[PDB]
């Protein structure tokens, strides 16, 4: 049902601590029938990825990398950076996220990342890139007998 | 009634100018179904069929034989490509292509039957192995050919435009920004916006 | 997108050419070809002299652009060429291949040719590693044809597409921006 | 554990890449016999009036689904993933010659199979003539020379060649008086170096 | 001629390329391509012994009827072993020179491509296949004084296999300057007066280079890279010159050591002695010549063409070719048949010998050209390994005399002698050392023979055979000799190879063997 992936148990998956504006009911796989407003609350994304915004259930919040706090200057620090294959879904959490949080302020910051990539791979001659990447090889591995027999 | 055109008519079709006739159908087939003709099953093997028998004449020539052979290859492997994509494409997009065709029953123009008895071929498979995967308790509510499955609604093939029409900018359809045309330059695009000026032919497709 | 499926295409192009038996064991094939007969040229397509040349059958000389002087001109005729240039049948760069394979066992001097011509060849596609430095900010509507060659544009066509559509994705809402 | 275990299908096809010697249907048992054993975490409170259609059976409905969605469609894969190195050796041979074992099939993958190799029956009809020819795409593409001479070949194996021939043992010299309405099979799973 | 035999071969074929010999690729790929120019596709055979004749055609009762014989009819009324044949034709190109006359007529199934100036063996059929009982013996005898003189006597070998397909196709607008390289190694493959004799190699100093000295294609513009037409000088067959050290050759060179006596040490100080005349450098004299510096290397054959007049080797001068491609070398003719044999190389795999032939096919290609390197790696070793038993038992002796011959054996074998041939070779090196340097030749000119121990194949005394030397184009009796005891007793014998002299005992039943051969 969807623009599907591989890590559909770890696609979703990934896994936020948002606090609580108001009482909690019987969770069931926790050690859950009432908790309290404001609490280190893990949650596993899918529930919640059309569960009701707007409502008094939760608030503004971020795990931090993807807040402001490193990608607003790695947006700045976009000359050299570095992402190896960490937070991986990293090109693509915002693909999901960005208003979900409801914080209106990291649309631009993914984007301005990966823009750069019109300028990254003229000297080239996470999870996604590695297919497009492996394919930027194949294709000049191939024009070489594009060329001839060779 | 209306006889006398460039197609199989009361004329030479030249081999080499009927390779044209039906190129860019496939050339335009990689960069995005385009409207399918069943018209081709009449010429082609019809056309072969007479250089074939011309050769199964001909068949004691050592030359002659092997320029026909020769020609009929570099034609044939297309003509294997053709449906060697096809069949992926509507494997792939046996999802709700058939809303297309309940939309409109697209005519001898753009679909064909045998596309449509893939329809017969798709279900009896898919549901008569997931008769074994899963229908001990099959579904309750979303029982049937399920909802959320779909191949590609994505129009979104961003395509290279072969510049073969009026230099001056002839403006035309599409729905990001179309000034300044020409012949030789582009406006780089997705299939999305332009279904109209290959449905003309207007447009050409790199 | 293959090494092949230009040699579908650009040796369905035809040049003068010379036979040096007459016509075959048949007299013509019937198409835009004329019979054959030794000591007058006659224009083919290219996919015949793989079977006169491997068969030791007749010589070929090219066509005019597939030479020094042209070429060793148009090699500065390309400084005009912040968009593009000349362009010699727009091919010249795969017949060249097939050609000097077997051609120049006696064609005279296979090589300033081959110098000048792979002098030719990346050194436009330089043009296409740093032209897209000026490509920025979703450029869809501006792109690069006028005199385009034929045989470049596949070596980047698999690549930045299938990658600008999940960034077209994102080239209404509040202040913020949206995909 | 809720099916992250195409993971570990990967490994399945490790020798079976392009020197497969058999295949294995398996991964996929009590991994099947607890769908609908949870059909029964599915089914619990499923249209009771436990909660009476409520909050905290909304959460986990959409688990319930989840364990839906990722079941189906790794179960797409389980022979979609299948059934594509199948079209390659699949159109490199018709019904000539189908897969080397059977031995993995999930026992209705016939199913799947005949009617896959019959979706061709489609192309087939007007493949070749209107009425059509199960036409030549893949193999012996030599323009083709005089039909009886013997063979060579780079180790061939199966041995399912259905082809009208003696006996011929499809392997690296399965050398006999072999016609060319017999040789008509395979080419690149093995073959041909060489006649 | 087969200018009306050749324009039939359109139908079905095999083109056979047979037992053992570089001479089958060389005069085959040409045809293997051949084929495929007529629009003809082809199929060949790996042979090692008449055992692999009809184990292979058995397994193909056709009757495709264009067909090959080459290195071989010297083995049946070739219709009494190939009966299929009911008008079966069958083409020869055979080296295995001395047939039968039962195998020509019948003038159907085989096509005669023998012409000579030796009148001397009409009757065998109005003796043989024709026979008063008296006088019918009296010619039968009398007349076997030259019958029995052919095929009980001695044997050899003719002429090429595709020079014959040279001068059809040289005609045929064809001229594959790689197929002449093909050609001469055919010619140093066996027409080595070295191996066996030419005599007129002096009067081919005409023959191919009246084919080429004819023939520059473009005589005028002749300066590019690939395939530049090959050019004749005078040369050497010296144990390959380029790639190692001079001291290389002086020390693993037979003719040198023949005449020079290098194993020992007066033959180094001579040596020495002779490169002051020379004077050359040690280093210099111990670098690759591709590797020395230039001037020497380039001045080199120039002086050793003249100042080595005096020192009792008169035969260094030979006339030869030598080639490259472009930049990255400059091949030599001679400086690839003994890169040749590297591949025959005899593992017990069961896979190698047939598919190293199928790589040794793949070799002569300009296309592949790597794994020849590693060829010549490996013959240096063995070249060197050679040592390894010489000097061992040339100073202790293993030598046997053994009446009127030499006798030697080996009881150990090598993994660089599974593979058989090396039995000639150190022969053809050793019986210079002793047993004809330390005496006169008197105890010298005698052939010789050689055990071979199969510590791999259970143990089954392989052999091979060799004449007295500087008088070598009288034939071999050993063409015959070793059917003495075989025909006195008869031991356990084979003669499964295409070859006369080579055998097959038990690794126990030789020694009477040998006391019936003493004789």
């Amino acid at each position: 049902p969807n623009y599907y992936s591989i890590e559909d148990i770890f696609v979703t998956q990934e896994k936020v601590e948002c606090r609580v504006n108001t009482k909690l009911q019987r969770m069931g796989f926790l050690d859950s029938d009432d908790l309290e407003p404001g609490r280190t609350v893990n949650l596993p994304l899918w529930y919640i990825k059309e569960l009701k915004v707007n409502n008094a259930y939760f608030t503004v919040a971020v795990p931090d990398i993807y807040r402001n706090v490193h990608k607003a200057v790695c947006e700045a620090e976009t000359t050299h950076i570095e992402l190896g294959r960490l937070h991986p879904y990293f090109y693509e959490f915002g693909r999901y996220l960005t208003p979900y949080d409801r914080n209106h302020v990291i649309g631009r910051i993914i984007f301005e990342t990966l823009r750069q990539r019109v300028r990254h791979l003229l000297d080239i001659s996470d999870n996604i890139e590695a297919k497009l990447h492996e394919a930027g090889v194949r294709t000049n591995s191939q024009y070489i007998e594009w060329l001839q027999m060779t | 009634g209306l006889e006398d055109e460039d197609d199989d008519d009361m004329e030479q079709i030249t081999a080499q100018k009927v390779l044209e006739i039906i190129e860019t159908a496939w050339i335009n087939e990689m960069c995005a179904i385009l409207p399918s003709q069943t018209d081709m099953l009449e010429l082609m093997v019809s056309q072969v069929a007479h250089m074939e028998e011309q050769m199964r004449d001909l068949d004691k020539n050592d030359f002659r034989a092997v320029v026909h052979s020769m020609e009929l290859e570099r034609v044939r492997y297309i003509m294997a490509s053709y449906l060697r994509c096809r069949l992926q494409k509507i494997e792939t997009f046996t999802q709700h292509i058939l809303n297309q065709e309940e939309s409109r029953e697209p005519d001898d123009k753009r679909l064909s039957p045998e596309e449509t008895k893939f329809a017969q071929e798709f279900a009896s498979n898919v549901d008569e192995y997931f008769h074994k995967v899963a229908t001990q308790y099959m579904p309750n509510q979303q029982r049937g050919e399920a909802e959320q499955r779909i191949v590609t609604p994505n129009l979104m093939s961003h395509v290279f435009l072969k510049a073969n029409v009026a230099v001056p900018a002839v403006i035309v359809g599409v729905d990001d920004e179309e000034v300044d045309m020409a012949a030789g330059s582009q406006h780089i695009i997705p299939y999305q916006l332009v279904a109209d000026l290959i449905q003309n032919n207007q447009a050409q497709l790199i | 997108m293959d090494p092949s499926i230009i040699e579908f295409i650009g040796e369905k192009c035809m040049i003068s050419i010379i036979p040096n038996f007459s016509n075959e064991p048949l007299h013509l094939i019937y198409g835009p070809v004329g019979p054959f007969r030794a000591g007058f040229p006659v224009f083919v397509p290219l996919w015949m002299a793989t079977h006169l040349r491997k068969q030791q059958k007749c010589r070929i000389v090219p066509p005019e652009w597939m030479d020094m002087d042209i070429l060793e001109e148009i090699k500065e005729e390309e400084k005009r060429s912040k968009f593009f240039t000349k362009m010699p049948c727009e091919h010249y760069m795969v017949v060249a291949q097939l050609v000097m394979s077997t051609a120049p066992d006696d064609v005279p001097r296979c090589e300033e040719l081959r110098t000048v011509i792979k002098d030719i060849f990346d050194i436009r596609e330089s043009k296409l590693r740093t032209s897209i430095d000026a490509f920025i900010k979703g450029e869809g509507t501006y792109a690069k044809l006028d005199n385009l060659t034929l045989l470049e544009i596949h070596s980047v066509r698999p690549i930045l597409p299938y990658s600008l559509d999940h960034i077209a994705r994102y080239q209404q809402r509040d202040t913020s921006m949206l995909s | 554990m809720f099916g992250e275990k195409a993971f570990d299908l990967l490994k399945e096809l490790e020798r079976s890449s392009q020197t497969i010697p058999a295949f294995d249907d398996d991964g996929v048992r009590q991994v099947l016999e607890e769908i609908k054993a949870i059909f029964e975490e599915n089914v619990a409170q499923a249209s009771s009036y436990n909660a009476s259609g409520d909050r905290s059976l909304w959460p986990l409905l959409n688990f319930r689904h989840a364990a839906l969605q990722r079941n189906k469609r790794c179960l797409l894969a389980y022979l979609y993933e299948r059934c594509r190195r199948i079209k390659a050796l699949r159109w490199e041979f018709g019904p000539i010659i189908p897969g080397d074992i059977k031995q993995a099939l999930c026992e209705p993958e016939v199913t799947f199979f005949n009617n896959y190799s019959k979706s061709l029956a489609a192309y087939m009809c007007s493949a070749g003539y209107n009425q059509g020819l199960p036409i030549d795409l893949t193999n012996n593409l030599r323009p083709p020379k005089s039909l009886y001479i013997e063979v060579r070949c780079m180790e061939d194996y199966g041995k399912f060649e259905l082809d009208d021939g003696e006996v011929i043992h499809l392997k690296k010299n399965s050398q006999h008086y072999l016609p060319r309405a017999q040789v008509e099979s395979l080419v690149r799973q093995g073959i041909l170096h060489h006649i | 001629l087969r200018n009306d035999f050749y324009r039939q071969l359109v139908g079905k074929r095999i083109l056979i390329v047979v037992n053992y010999d570089i001479d089958a690729i060389c005069a085959s790929r040409i045809l293997q391509a051949l084929f495929k120019y007529d629009h003809m596709l082809y199929t060949v055979v790996p042979i090692m012994g008449v055992t692999g004749l009809k184990r292979a055609y058995g397994e193909h009762q056709g009757d495709v009827k264009y067909v090959v014989l080459v290195n071989c009819g010297g083995c049946v009324d070739i219709v009494e072993l190939l009966q299929p044949s009911d008008d079966v034709t069958f083409f020869i190109c055979d080296s295995h020179r001395p047939l039968d006359v039962c195998n020509i007529y019948s003038d159907r199934q085989v096509c005669i491509l023998g012409d000579a100036s030796l009148e001397e063996n009409i009757p065998a059929f109005e003796t043989i296949f024709y026979d008063l009982k008296q006088r019918a013996r009296r010619q039968w005898e009398s007349e076997r004084d030259r019958i029995m003189f052919e095929y009980t006597q001695f044997s050899y070998y003719g002429r090429s296999a595709a020079l014959m397909v040279f001068e059809l196709a040289w005609k045929l607008s064809k001229d594959n300057m790689d197929l002449l390289w093909w050609a001469i190694v055919g010619i140093t493959e066996q027409l080595l007066l070295g191996k066996i004799e030419s005599g007129a190699y002096t009067l081919e100093l005409e023959q191919i280079q009246s084919h080429v000295s004819r023939l520059t294609n473009k005589t005028n513009d002749q300066n590019t890279m690939s395939a530049s037409k090959i050019t004749f000088e005078n040369d050497l067959h010296l144990v390959l010159y380029r790639h190692w050290p001079v001291t290389e050759s002086m020390r693993y060179s037979r003719y040198s050591s023949c005449q020079l006596k290098l194993w020992t040490l007066r033959g180094e100080k001579r040596l020495h002695e002779l490169l002051l005349e020379m004077g050359l450098p040690l280093v210099h004299a111990r670098q690759t010549y591709g590797a020395m510096d230039l001037v020497l290397r380039k001045e080199f054959f120039s002086m050793v063409e003249r100042l080595a007049e005096k020192y009792d080797i008169a035969d260094i001068v030979y006339g030869t070719f030598t080639l490259s491609y472009g930049y990255r070398s400059r091949y030599a003719a001679a400086d690839y048949v003994y890169a040749l044999l590297a591949i025959m190389e005899s593992v017990k795999k069961h896979k190698t010998p047939e598919d190293c032939f199928l790589e040794a096919s793949d070799a002569l290609s300009r296309q592949h050209k790597q794994l020849l390197s590693a060829g010549i790696d490996q013959a240096k070793l063995l070249h060197a390994a050679v040592f390894r038993q010489v000097q061992s038992s040339l100073e202790a002796r293993q030598v046997h005399s053994a009446g009127s011959f030499f006798y030697y054996v080996l009881q150990e074998e090598h993994a660089f002698f599974s593979y058989p041939y090396a039995l000639g070779l150190l022969a053809r090196f050793l019986l210079r050392g002793h047993v004809a340097t330390s005496r006169a030749r008197q105890a010298s000119d005698l052939p010789l023979i050689a055990s071979c121990p199969l510590n791999a194949s259970e143990g089954m005394c392989l052999l091979v055979g060799i004449v007295p030397v500087r008088e070598d184009s009288p034939r071999n009796f050993f063409g015959k000799a070793f059917e003495q005891a075989a025909q006195k007793s008869g031991v356990a014998l084979l003669q499964d190879f295409f070859e006369p002299a080579v055998v097959q005992l038990r690794q126990s039943d030789l020694t009477r063997f040998l006391d019936s051969l003493t004789v």
